[PDB]
């Protein structure tokens, strides 16, 4: 989720002044309407992978996601995407055109719990059509 | 007290600090003792390559020769600061501090305190300020005496240069200063009077120009060299 | 081998012995720098300058000691200077003695370093009580007593001979900065220096003093009623923030691009002339063209003025810090300016701004110093900070404690009398507090050349019977009461001296071992 | 305790051995001497 | 335009300038006496950028070397390269800045700057095409930093448009023993950014690494460092003194390498530090060849510009760029400038100058020293005494918050 | 103790350092433990004294905490790094007993190495400690005491004195114990569905050397260390209901986004673009000025272009600051931290609900420093701590000392159960475990007996730091405790003994309830477990292998 | 203000000679320094003394 900047080089040209004003407005809308469509599917938690060539979630986008009560977590490794989809039963979403309710998972209490300086986001309860469930076990101790 | 604190240091106290300030004062006094007066000796300064610069001014001697002593750098700032605003009295400050320390040091050896000695200099200084009012003489500027300005100009010029340079350079200053006095009576030295370097026939050929001289001219050949009535822009 | 340590671990009793000897060594450097007959100190910094002074704080700034216990003693002068501004040498010389007197016991009678701390807080609690009782109040509006109060600290400096002028100089400056509780601050006190001249003609003048002249020659050098307007912005066309790149297709565009550069500076100058100011002070630089039409209205242009010198101008002239020029009005324009004049001095030009003198914001001022040389200016400037620091305490606290060691000697007598009735294990460190408080008059007698044996014996005999204001005359070296002597100091300096000295001992006494060379 | 720790002179050249591995080198050192004269 | 003046200030400034002229004079050909023994038009037809043809062809460089320590100027002068510079150009006045921005700067700007404005005026009046000024200062010292700041300002006033290029040498944290180095380097940038138009960052600490790693000199001497600085300078100036159109002339350099105004700082990159264009490609962009302490890989390049020399075609370089862009994409940016002449000594080099967010590391560092190691108001009385107040320091730290922010804002 | 270094072996060729085995490793590991245990042994308890460590640049650090003194001691040995990281784990979790857990682990490795020389396996030794510790935690549950019949906040006051001791400010514990307890009750928040967790880093610390530690002023509200933007702004805002606006926005002159390259053919558009740039910034401010924000808070800085309207409208500006302090200001004043101002609709706006509320705000001068003191918050209360001392090194000591004191009272309120202090826990666990395993018999009686003796090192360490007769106190401690454990349930006096023990000031046996010595039960829980795992990690090592660096 | 004048009685007695007079602080230097060896004989005093 970031300002538009596609694969081919994109040189933006501003010819008149109304246009400076507009470019800003249009963006505060390219993030808003995409976040507005997340409310239509009532998806409550988002998990973004490690973003390359640009920031994963823009700071301007966090204001829209934080006011609508959506947890945001970024910088997830790429190989773990197979783990989360297999465990939670949630198919990944690469485009908003394919973003639907049927592809999302479910959970009773997605919670970050903190233990004396260790932040943990543990999901309680999984229910899905999956013949290959997952398991996770943390380790605690004195030193690494 | 300082050696156990600092592993390396130098400390002088209660006899060497007094001898240093007097010995450095007598040493720096002997340098500028011979320059004071009209028949004093000249002094050149050739630093690195051999740049040569000749003058009798104590400020040029102090602000060109690097000095390591802690006493003389205060005499350098004192001799420089007095001359930088007044323009005269450089070596006089060095001779007073050069002489007043040694003249008081004999009584410090006798056992008189430094505090009450300097208390005598301050109350004696106030007597000299009261004496300046009675010692000075009033002079009215409305007379516009050119002979009085000529004699003042020869006081400083005879000290630096000989009589051959003083006689030809004295009226150069008097003609420049004669135009300073006006109805407003506001003095202006830096903007009005200037100095410019020019390698030419000899020092004796210094002449006075009533207008502003410039160090540049016409680049093109066809442009006019001499102009009778030129209205500037 | 093992970790970066264990070179030579100074452990046990010898570690504390070096700290008491190191803490005593700091006070011995400036032992002679106390009292009215105090000697000066010239320290040589490695950069190339020189510091000529007798203040213990300014001496200990330049010194460098490679020992960790002595550095904690070094930082106590910053506690005193950045709290009041007077009595820094008093703080360093008292603590040395407190650590020294407590030492006998630590070394021999084996009292553990915590029992001494408990004894000192009760001594600290009793010290504030007797210092509160010995001090007498004084009227703040009495200018006759205020001049004698300000010159108490000046008497221990070089400018006691000019004390008649310095008290008038400091009193006028403090009342200018004083805001109608009664909070003042020295950041607006301008410390601008002028080498040369006589101290008698040196005087404070209401307003500011710049180091620069006007730009154009036709500017008016003498204005009756200046109207100052502060500007932050460049008055010249500037490149601008985004990637710009104008692409020119027609021949009539480049001359248009250079023509709008002339019209934009006309537009910002013409709106400045809506109020018609006489003096325009810009923070950043100025262009040769905008200045030209600032001239076509009657303004005066100056060079770039740093921010600091504009915040003082804002309080003097009453103007506000203005950057956007389009929002310039008539209300925010400075007014009630006394006089404008430029003097000729060979160092640099100097523009004077005088005030009409006739609640609101606190007014600033600049104090003129006309010394003998550069070091004399820095010497006199620190005297004003030490003299003006005294004027703040009487306004914040109307109490006034006696000077000449009478306050600390009063602490010595009451702690000595009460030590007998304090029977127990705390009696030995509690009685040793009086042994150090009677040293700060002992240092005055040593500098005066008298015998402190019979003087202190005569002092304690007359202190209980005669009065609580008895003290030693530093000049003559005889017992003279402070009431007839007519010299008094604030009580706030006595509090910081007793608090900082005792609190420093509580930190250093807990030191067990010293291990050097661990890591960065 | 200080950084120097000396009991006997020339500790750098003197080096001890102990345990089962120390005895292992002794018998294997005899094999090198025995194997030379074995032929 | 045709000409550019070259001011050199400070002990570091004078040393680097002497090395730079030693390189330049031999490059396009002049014995230290000024006579031209070179072959031929190529080396002579742009000699007017930095030399004044006098009658009799005693070319003399247009340089103003200044210092408050007579000694450095003197040494350079009594040495070789002492006939070229006109005797009147040197402006040198006692005592010593004393390694203090505040003191040295104010006190001698009060005097040396007046004399310098005087020399910068008439000698230059002598040309018909001022283009800008090149200053070599040391960011961390006394005279150089203070005076540089003053002069930059003074000149900019007397020459509005004229571009302004600098080659300040940033301080070395480890090898700069003096403790008050950061506290000066901070006050210098405060004013370098508001005025300058393009500046190049050279760090002595970085110079040591390259001296000991590639050259392998056991102990770097200021001389070695100076020679390397000289080589990059020579490449950037050839970008200028050889007839060419790729970045032809200073102003162009600036336009090409400065995206937005408040970003002047460049990271030089030069190789073949002791050949085929493909071989030099890796050397330019190696993280170890940067003369800046900060790592550029962790950062982000904004506008790259590579200046090759010696025998190289259009396509050798273009193909190389096409190959390189393909692999370091995460780090379309490119700007090539082939030259025809070759390095004195070596056949072909390639200087590298790219704007990079990574400079913000070299400023977060300096700000950390400035603030943290002077929250305790250490060594400040030296500066308050000269006359300048502490509000100015608060303004100085504030403006670095700003610089850092900018680089962070252009999303590193 | 190891001499005559191991010989370089020709039969076993490994790259890097030489291999060494046998009992010399566990001797070297214990010798490495004594190198760090003797450092922290002297600074234990009220009578304990600490040391100084220079940073090789003139700076130094006088440290009482075990985590701080070991953090600066970068231990090159591998076995010492376990205890160094344990103290960094200890102080972050619990914030108490950092010196004791290292001293317990050192005494365990001492006697564990002696037991290995007595020819019992370490696996049996570890099994003896685990069964002993499982009974120890069961015994800790027996000796709990619920706070009851206590007048006011006395239980929170006297328990803070135990943590406040062993510092420079232990003499002033009578003054600091009140404000420390009052500070944590001011930041009470309910989080995570009903969990009242008091927090810290919520209370602040400002280094203002000055008057004294006795006159430390408790400002009932939030404090922030920041300099004023413009000096012409007013330093005191009068009138109640002062609205606070927390932002993260940048008010510096706007620049359009990177991928934008302006290209225009008309020259006259330059006026307008420039204007729009400044204008976006001004609009952004024009809406919040009309909202009546008397004091605006922001993280990114403000340039002089926008400071004019704040000076004209009498609004206080704020420069750069940390990101975390503004979150708690919004929670206390009731504001909401806005990363980027916007609205769900298609137009930008600024609502009044984002503003905070407080009674008074003023910039107080702490003798050289500008600090904005906020007091009288409406939504949630807050607190700040004004530390004062003789010099900056003492203020740094006051920082970590209060951080330990705040942490102890924090965990005290999480669990009402408490346990006495002063070696009574270690003295009772010694005699309790000596009686245990008498029925077991054969092998584990010797391992658990030495384990019981390992806990006695704490009352021995406190005694020698006082420079008094140590065995006279150890004779009173253990004997009294034993006479209590053996006793009939029905014996009031004897049972009481179970409650008291060593005193370090007067040197006699007195009651801890009247003296006020008390600790939390959580401080001992998971402290022996960390020391147990610390002992297991080194005790199981037989041989040491070192690879030289490339 | 870098190098001192080096105490111009240096023409008198050689560098190996060190003077530690009073007023400078000789008594304070001595009575103290000897406290180390005073504790040596103090600890070795009495029937329970340490050899
Ligand atoms: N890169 C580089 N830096 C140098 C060289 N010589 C000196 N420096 C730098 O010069 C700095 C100090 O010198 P300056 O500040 O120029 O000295 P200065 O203030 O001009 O000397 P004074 O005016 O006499 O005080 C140090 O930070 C050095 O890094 C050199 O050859 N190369
Ligand atoms: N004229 C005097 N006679 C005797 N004692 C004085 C006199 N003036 C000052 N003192 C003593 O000297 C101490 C320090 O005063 P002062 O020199 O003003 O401060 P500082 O030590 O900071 O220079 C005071 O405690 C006071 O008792
Ligand atoms: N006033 C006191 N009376 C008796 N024992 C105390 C007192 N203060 C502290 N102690 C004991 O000292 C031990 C260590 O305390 P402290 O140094 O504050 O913790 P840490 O070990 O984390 O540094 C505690 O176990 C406690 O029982
Ligand atoms: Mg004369
Ligand atoms: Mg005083
Ligand atoms: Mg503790």
């Amino acid at each position: 989720i970031s300002p538009p900047k596609p694969d081919t080089e994109n040189n933006i040209i501003v010819n008149d002044y109304r246009q400076m004003d507009k470019i800003l407005k249009e963006e505060r809308a390219y993030l808003l309407n995409i976040c507005k469509k997340i409310k239509k599917a009532k998806c409550n938690v988002l998990l973004i992978q490690k973003s390359i060539l640009r920031d994963a979630v823009n700071d301007l986008a966090l204001h829209f996601l934080s006011k609508l009560n959506i947890m945001v977590v970024k910088d997830i490794e790429r190989e773990e995407i197979e783990f989360l989809s297999k465990g939670l039963g949630c198919k990944p979403i690469a485009d908003i055109e394919l973003f639907t309710e049927d592809r999302l998972g479910s959970a009773d209490l997605v919670e970050e719990i903190d233990s004396d300086g260790s932040k943990i986001v543990r999901v309680t309860g999984i229910r899905n059509n999956n013949a290959r469930p997952t398991v996770s076990v943390v380790i605690r101790g004195a030193n690494n | 007290s300082l050696q156990l604190l600092n592993p390396k240091a130098e400390s002088l106290r209660r006899d060497a600090a007094l001898k240093v300030n007097v010995t450095s004062a007598e040493g720096l006094q002997s340098v500028l003792e011979t320059n004071l007066g009209p028949k004093g000796t000249l002094k050149m300064l050739v630093d690195g390559a051999g740049n040569i610069k000749l003058t009798k001014d104590g400020k040029v001697l102090l602000t060109e020769m690097q000095i390591q002593s802690p006493t003389a750098v205060l005499i350098a700032r004192a001799a420089a600061a007095q001359d930088e605003i007044t323009g005269d009295g450089t070596t006089t400050v060095v001779c007073l501090v050069g002489e007043l320390l040694r003249q008081a040091h004999r009584f410090i050896q006798e056992g008189v305190h430094p505090r009450i000695i300097t208390d005598g200099f301050e109350i004696a200084r106030k007597e000299s300020m009261k004496f300046l009012d009675e010692f000075k003489i009033s002079k009215t500027n409305l007379s516009n005496d050119r002979e009085f300005l000529l004699q003042v100009a020869r006081s400083s010029l005879l000290t630096k240069v000989d009589a051959d340079l003083t006689e030809v350079l004295t009226p150069i200053v008097t003609d420049a200063v004669l135009s300073v006095y006006d109805a407003q009576a506001d003095n202006l030295d830096l903007h009005m009077v200037e100095i410019m370097q020019m390698q030419h026939l000899s020092p004796k050929d210094t002449t006075f120009i009533k207008g502003l001289v410039l160090d540049h001219g016409g680049r093109h050949p066809d442009m006019p060299t001499r102009v009778k009535n030129a209205y500037v822009l | 081998v093992f970790m970066n340590a264990s070179q030579e671990r100074t452990t046990g009793r010898q570690a504390q012995i070096s700290n008491i000897t190191a803490a005593k060594a700091v006070a011995d450097v400036i032992r002679t720098c106390l009292g009215p007959k105090a000697m000066l100190k010239m320290l040589l910094d490695p950069m190339g300058g020189l510091v000529l002074t007798n203040d213990g704080h300014a001496i200990l700034r330049e010194i460098d000691v490679a020992h960790p216990a002595a550095k904690s003693m070094l930082e106590l002068s910053r506690t005193q200077d950045e709290e009041v501004g007077d009595g820094t040498t008093t703080v360093i010389i008292l603590a040395g003695e407190i650590l020294a007197q407590c030492a006998p016991y630590l070394i021999e009678k084996n009292i553990h370093p915590v029992i001494i701390i408990q004894a000192l807080k009760k001594a600290l609690t009793d010290a504030l009580e007797v210092i509160k009782q010995v001090s007498k109040p004084v009227d703040v509006e009495n200018d006759a007593a205020m001049k004698k109060l300000i010159q108490a600290s000046i008497g221990t400096k070089y400018v006691i001979h000019w004390s008649e002028k310095m008290c008038e100089l400091a009193l006028d400056a403090v009342k200018t900065v004083r805001k109608d509780f009664e909070i003042d601050i020295k950041r607006y006190v301008r410390v601008e220096k002028i080498p040369g001249g006589d101290v008698l003609d040196s005087r404070v003048l209401k307003g500011v003093l710049l180091n620069k002249d006007v730009v154009h020659p036709k500017m008016s050098r003498h204005i009756e009623n200046p109207r100052v307007v502060l500007l932050d912005c460049p008055l010249e066309y500037k490149k601008g923030e985004s990637q710009t790149n104008i692409e020119i297709e027609k021949e009539e565009d480049w001359n248009r691009i250079l023509q709008i550069e002339e019209e934009q500076v006309q537009l910002m100058c013409e709106q400045i002339l809506a109020v018609r100011p006489t003096l325009v002070i810009t923070e950043k630089g100025v262009s040769d063209l905008a200045q030209h039409y600032l001239l076509k209205g009657g303004c005066s242009v100056l060079r770039r003025v740093k921010k600091s010198d504009n915040n003082r101008i804002a309080r003097v002239t009453g103007a506000t810090i203005v950057n956007r020029v389009e929002d310039l009005k008539e209300s925010d324009v400075g007014t009630n300016c006394g006089l404008f004049k430029v003097e000729m001095i060979g160092d640099e030009y100097f523009s004077f701004l005088d005030n009409c003198k006739e609640s609101g914001l606190q007014k600033a001022c600049t104090i003129m110093l006309r010394g003998g040389s550069k070091d004399i200016l820095n010497e006199i400037d620190r005297n004003l900070q030490d003299a003006m620091a005294v004027a703040r305490n009487v306004m914040l606290s109307p109490s006034l404690s006696p000077g000449g060691g009478a306050t600390e000697m009063a602490v010595s007598v009451k702690l000595a009398e009460k030590a007998k009735q304090l029977e127990g294990i705390q009696q030995w460190p509690y009685q040793a507090v009086a042994d150090a408080m009677e040293c700060i008059p002992r240092t005055l007698i040593q500098n005066a050349g008298g015998d402190p044996i019979r003087l202190l014996s005569q002092l304690r005999a007359k202190h209980a019977q005669g009065n609580f204001t008895t003290g030693i005359d530093g000049d003559k070296g005889k017992i003279v009461d402070m009431v007839s002597y007519g010299i008094w100091e604030p009580e706030v300096i006595k509090q910081q001296s007793v608090k900082t000295a005792i609190e420093s001992a509580c930190l250093l006494l807990r030191v067990d071992d010293i291990v050097s060379g661990v890591r960065k | 305790m200080g950084r120097p720790f000396i009991i006997v002179k020339d500790q750098g050249n003197k080096k001890r051995q102990h345990g089962l591995e120390a005895k292992k080198s002794h018998i294997l050192a005899a094999r090198s001497v025995a194997s030379i004269i074995k032929t | 335009m045709r000409e550019i003046i070259h001011i050199s200030t400070g002990q570091c400034g004078n040393q680097i300038g002497a090395a730079f002229w030693e390189t330049i004079c031999g490059e396009h050909g002049l014995d230290f006496n000024g006579t031209y023994h070179g072959h031929d038009d190529i080396q002579k037809e742009r000699l007017n950028v930095y030399f004044n043809e006098a009658s009799s062809g005693k070319w003399v460089p247009r340089s103003i070397n200044v210092d408050l320590e007579p000694g450095t100027i003197d040494a350079v002068r009594n040495s070789a390269i002492g006939n070229l510079f006109r005797p009147d150009n040197y402006i040198f006045g006692q005592s010593s800045a004393g390694n203090v921005w505040a003191k040295g700067h104010y006190t001698e700007g009060a005097e040396l700057v007046d004399s310098v404005m005087d020399v910068i005026r008439r000698e230059a009046e002598g040309c018909d095409s001022l283009q800008g000024f090149q200053i070599t200062h040391s960011l961390g010292g006394g005279t150089g930093s203070g005076m540089g700041t003053l002069l930059i300002s003074k000149i900019r006033e007397e020459f509005p448009d004229r571009m302004m290029a600098t080659f300040s040498v940033l301080p070395s944290p480890k090898t700069s023993d003096t403790v008050v180095e950061p506290y000066n380097a901070t006050l210098s940038v405060h004013q370098l950014v508001e005025h300058s138009d393009e500046t190049f960052c050279i760090d002595n600490e970085a110079l040591y690494d390259i001296c000991q790693r590639t050259l392998k000199l056991n102990q770097p001497s200021y001389g070695d460092l100076n020679n390397l600085v000289s080589s990059v300078m020579s490449g950037v100036t050839t970008s200028l003194r050889y007839p060419g159109q790729l970045n032809s002339d200073l102003r162009k350099l600036a336009v090409n390498l400065v995206p937005f105004p408040r970003l002047h700082f460049f990271m030089v990159g030069y190789a073949p530090l002791t050949l085929t264009v493909p071989e030099l490609t890796q050397q330019m962009f190696d993280a170890k060849n940067m003369m800046a302490a900060a790592d550029p890989r962790n950062g982000r390049y904004l506008t790259v510009a590579a200046f090759f020399r010696g025998k190289v075609s259009v396509k050798e370089v273009e193909d190389e760029m096409h190959k390189v862009q393909s692999k370091n994409s995460d780090y379309n940016n490119v700007q090539t400038a082939v030259c025809s002449v070759a390095p004195q000594g070596l056949d072909m080099a390639a200087t590298f100058i790219a704007n990079s967010t990574s400079i913000q590391e070299l400023f977060k560092r300096v700000g950390d020293q400035f603030s943290a190691m002077f929250k305790r108001k250490a060594f400040l009385h030296w500066y308050t005494s000269e006359g300048m107040d502490e509000l100015e320091f608060s303004e100085a730290e504030s403006n670095m918050n700003d610089l850092v922010s900018e680089y962070q804002q252009y999303q590193e | 103790m190891s001499q005559l270094f191991n010989n370089s072996r020709s039969d076993t060729l490994f790259l890097g350092g030489e291999k060494i085995s046998g009992d010399d490793i566990r001797n070297q590991n214990v010798l490495a433990t004594m190198a760090v245990a003797n450092v922290v042994k002297s600074s234990l308890g009220p009578v304990g004294l600490d040391k100084m460590l220079v940073d090789d640049i003139g700076d130094f650090t006088v440290t009482n905490d075990g985590a701080t003194i070991l953090s600066l001691l970068d231990v090159q040995h591998p076995a010492g790094k376990i205890l160094v990281e344990l103290a960094q784990q200890q102080d972050r979790e619990i914030g108490d007993g950092t010196t004791s857990v290292v001293i317990i682990a050192s005494e365990l490795l001492k006697r564990a190495n002696e037991l290995v020389k007595n020819k019992i396996h370490p696996t049996t030794i570890i099994t003896g400690f685990r069964v002993a510790l499982r009974e120890a935690i069961r015994f800790i549950n027996e000796v709990l005491s619920t706070s009851v019949d206590t007048l006011g906040k006395e239980t929170l006051i006297n328990i803070a004195k135990t943590s406040m001791s062993s510092k420079i400010i232990g003499a002033d514990s009578d003054f600091f114990s009140n404000m420390v307890v009052d500070a944590l009750l001011a930041v009470k928040t309910q989080n995570s569905k009903g969990e009242i967790k008091y927090p810290v880093k919520a209370v602040n610390v400002l280094k203002a050397h000055g008057k004294s530690a006795t006159e430390s002023l408790l400002v009932p509200g939030y404090a922030l260390n920041c300099t004023v933007a413009s000096q012409a702004m007013p330093k005191r805002i009068a009138g109640g209901n002062v609205k606070i606006a927390c932002l993260d926005l940048n008010l510096q002159k706007a620049r359009m986004a990177m991928g934008v390259q302006i290209n225009i053919d008309d020259p006259e558009q330059l006026e307008q673009i420039r204007k729009r740039e400044a204008g976006i910034v001004l609009e952004r401010v024009k809406k919040i000025i009309d909202a009546g924000a008397q004091v605006v808070l922001t993280t990114k800085g403000i340039d002089d272009l926008c400071l004019k309207e704040f000076v004209e409208a009498k609004i206080m500006g704020v420069r750069r600051c940390k990101k975390e302090d503004l979150r708690r200001i919004a929670r206390a004043t009731g504001a909401t931290l806005v990363s980027s101002m916007s609205n769900l609709e298609g137009e930008e706006t600024f609502e009044s609900s984002y503003l905070g509320l407080c009674d008074e705000v003023v910039q107080a001068k702490f003798s050289d420093d500008e600090c904005i003191l906020i007091k009288g918050t409406s939504k949630h209360s807050s607190s700040s701590i004004i530390l004062r001392g003789a010099n900056d090194y003492s203020l740094d000591e006051m920082e970590r000392s209060l951080h330990d004191s705040l942490s102890v009272v924090k965990r005290t309120l999480e669990s009402g159960n408490v346990v006495p202090g002063g070696g009574c826990v270690e003295a009772a666990l010694n005699i309790y475990l000596d009686n245990f395993a008498t029925t077991v018999g054969s092998r584990e009686q010797l391992a658990i007996a030495e384990f019981a003796a390992a806990l006695l090192i704490i009352p021995k360490t406190l005694a020698v730091n006082a420079a008094k007769d140590s065995s006279e106190l150890v004779a009173k401690l253990r004997s009294y405790h034993a006479a209590s454990q053996m006793a009939k349930p029905e014996d009031v006096k004897r049972r009481s003994y179970r409650n008291y023990g060593l005193d370090l000031i007067r040197g006699k046996i007195v009651d801890e309830i009247h003296a006020g010595v008390l600790e939390p039960t959580i401080s001992k829980v998971k402290s022996l477990k960390s020391a147990l795992e610390a002992c297991v990690a080194i005790l199981r090592i037989d041989t040491m292998i070192t690879v030289d660096p490339e | 203000s870098l190098r001192l004048p080096q105490n111009p009685n240096a023409g008198l007695f050689k560098q190996g000679y060190n003077s530690y007079s009073n007023a400078d602080g000789q008594i304070i230097k001595s009575i103290a320094a000897i406290r180390e060896l005073h504790q040596m004989c103090l600890t070795s005093m009495g029937p329970c003394g340490r050899n």
